[PDB]
């Protein structure tokens, strides 16, 4: 009864944590891709200026 | 010189979409 | 009593989930804007090189 | 040729600020 | 007993919220850095075009 | 003219790494 409700709340917390961790991993990848693209642009803009 | 950042752009658009799979379903 | 405490915990979980989903939506928009800006820069840098 | 990405820049700065509204209030 | 379990769930929620808030702060910084880099690139690309 | 955005790039790579510290430990 209460133990069922306790478990419902706990399973929700595990879902929240797993979805959050999944999103952070994707955001980390996106930040590395952004940095990579910006460095490539910086390099070529400066090469063409020179 | 030309720049090639299409793989990075593709990845950003891919993540922008597949973050839908990380949403918490209220129901 | 315990049912009040159960509901406090459940309302917290609904708040966490709603705030998280709100943040993800804003981050998705930001990633699309980043990609859009990077593609525009790639196009013009390469046009001016040519 | 010129590039125009000001709308994208504006949006990034806007979200950087309004993510404050997505924070979880501990109190 | 149940109060121990209630507190385990509550401490988990405080952890989830603190980690989430920490991540959002870092993501906010990253978005400002992205915007800053993009504006600098826009300015120099256009200066060199002119 | 040259562009200097290395501080921004450094910061993005730094956050990409230190977001590891914001992950929720399931255990």
């Amino acid at each position: 009864g209460i133990g069922v409700t306790q478990n419902v709340l706990y399973e929700n917390q595990k879902l929240i944590a797993n979805q959050f961790n999944s999103a952070i991993g994707k955001i980390q990848d996106s930040l590395s891709s952004t940095a990579s693209a910006l460095g490539k642009l910086q390099d070529v803009v400066n090469q063409n200026a020179q | 010189s030309v720049v090639n950042i299409q793989k990075e752009i593709d990845r950003l658009n891919e993540v922008a979409k597949n973050l839908n799979e990380s949403l918490i379903d209220l129901q």
